[PDB]
């Protein structure tokens, strides 16, 4: 009946950003209004609806994305950005309707002596198109000679940890983000406000 | 393997001495550090560093030392004042995705 929102907001673990999570949410019944009210988000944005009109709409399906990435990142989450986060690990269209949402995750997420299991990928051949996910690791060619599985210079591993730790600056602790896509389809709705 | 151990053996108690680890892959911004498993007993944390932060046993404060080379992807362990409890195999560990461990190295300390 209620939308499965504290599955994904209340994860006790989040995906790392380069293998962000997607949750299909359908047949249900939706409150932004108290989704909203249910933390203290720092970010709660919409991009071609209107938040305080969410309650008044049917979709026919709702896809979540989540992940973690740290805070300076939280601008990348957006139409028209570029970075490592836009560029590399998750892209949003220039046309994006949906919602981004991200709160502080230090007290969950960072750990004394480091959490390192949220990563991010530094290295790609080429940007990601939009809603593409990007799980290899295979070895990166940054220069003219060939890795051929051997690390060292100009031949990194892709991926590397946040290891976020507690006294981080704001703008270095890792921030839990959940992007809403409101999916409509030429079907009847199955996900409506109250 | 990707790590690869060095030093250990017998020394009296209140000796000391130093483990070595180098790993043939890069934990650049990944930890690396030191475990260990006295026999009969479960492996535990020794020390670890890495841009986390520096973390150790309480029984090896003041004694074991850790430090890393994150150029040559290096991690070094001093052991001093070495005590009867801290017979062990020791092992080089590092996490990048997964754990990866090291052969494993035998330190006796006897009286």
């Amino acid at each position: 009946n209620l939308c499965p929102f504290g599955e994904v907001f209340n994860a006790t673990r989040f995906a790392s950003v380069y293998a962000w999570n997607r949750k299909r949410i359908s047949n249900c019944v939706a409150d932004y209004s108290v989704l909203y009210n249910s933390a203290s988000f720092s970010t709660f944005k919409c991009y071609g609806v209107s938040p305080t009109k969410l309650n008044d709409l049917c979709f026919t399906n709702v896809y979540a994305d989540s992940f973690v990435i740290r805070g300076d990142e939280v601008r990348q989450i957006a139409p028209g950005q570029t970075g490592k986060i836009a560029d590399y690990n998750y892209k949003l269209p220039d046309d994006f309707t949906g919602c981004v949402i991200a709160w502080n995750s230090n007290n969950l997420d960072s750990k004394v002596g480091g959490n390192y299991n949220y990563l991010y990928r530094l290295f790609r051949k080429s940007n990601l198109k939009p809603f593409e996910r990007d799980i290899s690791t295979e070895i990166y060619q940054a220069g003219s000679t060939p890795c051929n599985g051997v690390e060292g210079f100009n031949c990194y591993f892709p991926l590397q940890s946040y290891g976020f730790q507690p006294t981080n600056g704001v703008g270095y602790q890792p921030y839990r983000v959940v992007v809403l896509s409101f999916e409509l389809l030429h079907a009847p709705a199955t996900v409506c406000g109250p | 393997l990707q790590l690869v151990e060095s030093g250990g053996g017998l020394v009296q108690a209140g000796g000391s001495m130093r483990l070595s680890c180098a790993a043939s892959i890069s934990f650049s911004s990944f930890p690396m550090g030191w475990h260990r498993q006295a026999p009969g007993k479960q492996r535990e944390l020794v020390a670890k560093t890495g841009i986390g932060g520096t973390a150790y046993d309480d029984s090896v404060k003041g004694r074991f030392t850790i430090s890393r080379d994150n150029t040559k992807n290096t991690v070094y362990l001093q052991m001093n004042s070495l005590k009867v409890e801290d017979t062990a195999v020791y092992y080089c560990w590092g996490w990048r995705m997964n754990d990866y461990w090291g052969q494993g190295t035998q330190v006796t300390v006897s009286s």
